[PDB]
């Protein structure tokens, strides 16, 4: 039963802010057991005006 | 069916400098040719344009 039969897929997309100097964490992607495949994740960048 | 472009126009005066005002501009074209279906008795076409 540990063996790829089935596949799933998650495609989020998230805006928010983070300040400056902080580890701010950003999304969360749940791995369950017995699972594997490729994973994509992208994130820009924009800051205020200087 | 289409999606709209975008083509950002951006403020040059001293507030919108420090403030960065911009501005969004949507526009889109859309045109098709089809035969009129010939019929005994006719109909009307309705065309429909929903954004």
């Amino acid at each position: 039963y540990q063996t790829k039969r089935n596949v799933r897929r998650e495609a989020r997309t998230l805006m928010g802010r983070f300040k400056a100097g902080k580890l701010a964490p950003v999304m969360a992607v749940p791995v369950k057991g017995s699972e594997g495949g490729m994973l994509s994740q992208s994130v820009s960048f924009e800051l205020d005006p200087i | 069916s289409v999606v709209l472009g975008r083509q950002i126009i951006g403020a040059t005066d001293t507030a919108g400098v420090e403030d960065g005002v911009k501005r969004s501009d949507m526009a889109a074209q859309l045109s098709f040719t089809v035969p009129i279906p010939t019929t005994e008795l006719g109909g009307i076409i309705v065309t429909f344009a929903c954004i």
